[PDB]
């Protein structure tokens, strides 16, 4: 009778129970198989590792992101991820609790149609939901009025509401977000002889990325900085005890998101696009759009994202505007809250498609009622 | 008028959340706002049954259908800021006036909401008194301290 | 439950030989712990048959492929504790905390299994409950005695 809230992120699992404050299920979203030869008995019969039973073993494994900018790749180790999301870490039957999920906007409808199907004809669940996650970030920061910059680890997209009304017209999907920054570190940590080239490796500078990298208020002050002084070297020690030092790849991996064309992407800035999805919209909301500009996901959580933020809109907004960077501590799960903040809304459970509707109208149900 | 009352007692919440916004209130940080949030929240809950009760007893085209959209404007914030509540509580007990500001925020939602829920709950009990079912509510057109509209200024 | 009392009482025999190995617990040296890898040896094929009937009343393309997997490895620790203190023992009486190492992270090994194997019983049984079969083992989700996942820190 409670319903279940399942944020499938390109690179984390958030799931849990609408109602609750905090997801109860929080592991990467990746499937590991073994690559070299097993030769002890009985030790072998395990082919697949999913979650942080993956990244426990991933020396021996390879790692394989079913995600990628968002869009269900391999939908045979997706299914396997949402199985071990019911059965091992939430440890409910699906066929009882409804089901909310969230997907990106501007995203192929064979994905939400998939993910409706598998739904209803693997895990029977007695209803379903696919709710953006903008959306939802709006829900859980408490507003019904802002655009929302949402960054994950395959997506940035910015949703402008107004009112409790999107704008479609005005949504911007960039396909950079943390992967992309993951990889170009990797590419520029070469540059001091630091070699990173397996998918486990891959995830150690994830977590490089994640424990040292910043976003620089100005750039090239920063770079003349780090080039005269070694005042923004910090050392970094690897699983096996070797200890890297990364003294300017702090902050020019996540500069990636205010030049892209660091990674040889044409589009704008994250600045740059919240922008110009502010000026898609009626001149009439675009001082209340300035004033909340929610940022919510993983990759809006380097040191110093909302202070460039707030400096490169206000260059390029008007002077006499009001921009407002809403940066909330938890917005790595604002997308999660939100949702069970909906899920769980008293005007929303005729919202819900059941299985009835799913019987009658095949998986275009999701197209019409989400 | 339990209407009127309940209303403008939770306008008495928002303010002391607006004074705390001005920085100098009976609130001293953000612990305060959200209990703030918890019963301004739980009192917009009474204002849904309120609303609820004043929408059940009228014709269906009437001025239900603006009353019935008002209350569930009221749902959405009050059930968002008792999310937003617990979520900022957990916050705090794991680690921010900025924090508040969502808080501040939905419970200025929802005092608009409100606002907008009592007009239309005058104009539907005025307009349909002696429809049966409003008598039985006893809302007379009196209980409702509606004053008279102030003159517009002639020259601007 | 039988698979939970089995494998909780096993983890009781798994604490003390912790215990052992920080220096301070119910067993005075090695010949203790050889004893107590013996007796956790046998209750982890008692587990074994445990998991061996879940996985017979099961269908083949279901979470039996886990469960065997991890039944596969118990046998494998079980069998290896079994013969290393046969030899320890043979060792200690012709002649050594560094040999009550080997046992130890042998234990640890097959205790690790049998929670891994643990959870497989409980998400077979939970899946295919009344699927026929499972309904004879009795194991109704509810002889589990499984907590709620706790919530995770929000900020960290
Ligand atoms: N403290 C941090 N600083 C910078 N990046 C982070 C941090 N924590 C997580 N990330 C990045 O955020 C991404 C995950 O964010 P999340 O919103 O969970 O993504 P998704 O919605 O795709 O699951 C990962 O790629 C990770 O690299
Ligand atoms: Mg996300």
């Amino acid at each position: 009778t409670t319903a279940l809230v399942c944020d499938n992120g390109s690179g984390l699992v958030k799931a849990g129970f609408a109602g609750d404050d905090a997801p109860r299920a929080v592991f990467p979203s990746i499937v590991g198989r073994p690559r070299h030869q097993g030769v002890m008995v009985g030790m072998g019969q395990k082919d697949s590792y999913v979650g942080d039973e993956a990244q426990s073993k991933r020396g021996i494994l390879t790692l394989k992101y079913p995600i990628e900018h968002g869009i269900i790749t391999n939908w045979d180790d997706m299914e396997k991820i949402w199985h071990h999301t019911f059965y091992n870490e939430l440890r409910v039957a699906p066929e009882e609790h409804p089901t909310l999920l969230t997907e990106a906007p501007l995203n192929p409808k064979a994905n939400r149609e998939k993910m409706t199907q598998i739904m209803f004809e693997t895990f029977n669940v007695p209803a379903m939901y696919v709710a953006i996650q903008a959306v939802l970030s709006l829900y859980a920061s408490g507003r019904t009025t802002g655009i929302v910059l949402d960054s994950g680890d395959g997506v940035t997209h910015n949703v402008p509401i107004y009112e409790g009304y999107a704008l479609p017209h005005a949504i911007m999907r960039l396909d950079l977000a943390g992967r992309d920054l993951t990889d170009y570190l990797m590419k520029i940590l070469t540059e001091r002889g630091y070699s990173f080239v397996t998918t486990a490796e891959r995830e150690i500078v994830r977590d490089i990325k994640e424990k040292l990298c910043y976003v620089a208020l100005d750039f090239e002050n920063e770079m003349a900085t780090a080039a005269s002084s070694s005042s923004l070297e910090k050392s970094y020690e690897l699983p096996d005890g070797q200890v890297i030092t990364i003294g300017n790849e702090r902050f020019r991996c996540p500069e990636t998101l205010f030049q892209p064309s660091f990674i040889g992407m044409e589009s704008a800035g994250i600045h740059e696009t919240t922008y110009n999805s502010i000026m898609k919209c009626d001149i009439d909301i675009r001082k209340d759009l300035y004033a909340n500009n929610v940022m919510s996901g993983g990759t809006t959580m380097y040191p110093g994202i909302a202070d460039r933020m707030q400096k490169e809109i206000t260059a390029l907004a008007p002077s006499t505007m009001k921009i407002k960077i809403i940066a909330p501590p938890e917005r790595k799960y604002s997308v999660w809250i939100g949702g069970s903040i909906l899920a769980s809304l008293s005007t929303f459970q005729q919202m819900w498609i059941t299985k009835q509707e799913y019987d009658e109208a095949g998986p275009s149900i999701v197209h019409r009622k989400c | 008028n339990d209407i009127i009352v309940l209303a403008k007692q939770m306008c008495m919440i928002m303010m002391e959340m607006t004074d705390f916004t001005r920085g100098k209130g009976p609130l001293k940080n953000t612990s305060d706002v959200i209990s703030a949030a918890k019963k301004i929240a739980e009192a917009g809950s009474r204002m849904d049954k309120l609303g609820r009760t004043i929408a059940d007893h009228c014709p269906d085209s009437a001025c239900k259908q603006d009353l019935l959209a008002y209350l569930q404007r009221i749902a959405l914030y009050c059930h968002q800021l008792n999310i937003c509540s617990k979520v900022k509580a957990e916050v705090q007990n794991l680690g921010g006036v900025d924090s508040a500001m969502s808080l501040i925020q939905a419970a200025k939602n929802l005092m608009n909401a409100v606002v907008q829920t009592v007009k239309a709950s005058y104009v539907a009990s005025t307009k349909y008194q002696k429809s049966q079912g409003m008598a039985s509510l006893n809302l007379p057109a009196v209980s409702w301290k509606m004053k008279a509209p102030e003159k517009k200024p002639l020259v601007k």
